[PDB]
């Protein structure tokens, strides 16, 4: 589909039953989903933006549903105020900017 | 990796 | 044009003569460039991210060009670790996010 930008780009997300809003983010390099118990083992991290820097885990071949579309990546957990859907992810369903 | 994700 | 994101998304935007490299970003509901001085009055104003809040300068009605596309809005200033272009500009060049 076309998704305007007259506002954030919310859509829907499918992680182990689970589902979720995520937000639909170019200026993110990963993926990173709110707090939440994912099984497999995962590698401690430190990832940075406006404000600074926030401890997450890292969890790698996760199988993740972008609105009917599958992918599987590399997904960080951590207290993220919004699920943010990173480049990680978008590149694998095809999605491009526009103009 | 850096995440820009900006709220007004 | 079309914009892949297999890399980050940055491209080079015109403001008041001066050249710069800004990322394009659909998750940032506000554009937010690295300090720099900017004519007219300005307004203290705080925005949030990953990291937490950080206090910057918001600048209104500034011409931007992006790509060639002319846009005319507001801008805020600060400490950003990279020069984005957000959704209030994005929406004036007419991008969209396709899949």
């Amino acid at each position: 589909p076309q998704i305007t930008l007259w506002k954030r780009p919310l859509v829907t997300i499918r992680i182990g039953g689970q589902l979720k809003e995520a937000l639909l983010n170019t200026g993110a390099d990963d993926t990173v989903l709110e707090e939440m118990n994912l099984p497999g083992k995962w590698k401690p991290k430190m990832i940075g933006g406006i404000g600074g820097f926030i401890k997450v885990r890292q969890y790698d071949q996760i199988p993740v549903e972008i609105c009917g579309h599958k992918a599987i990546g590399t997904v960080l957990v951590g207290p993220t105020p919004v699920n943010i859907i990173g480049r990680n992810l978008l590149t694998q369903i095809g999605c491009t900017l526009n103009f | 990796a850096t995440i820009m994700m900006q709220r007004g």
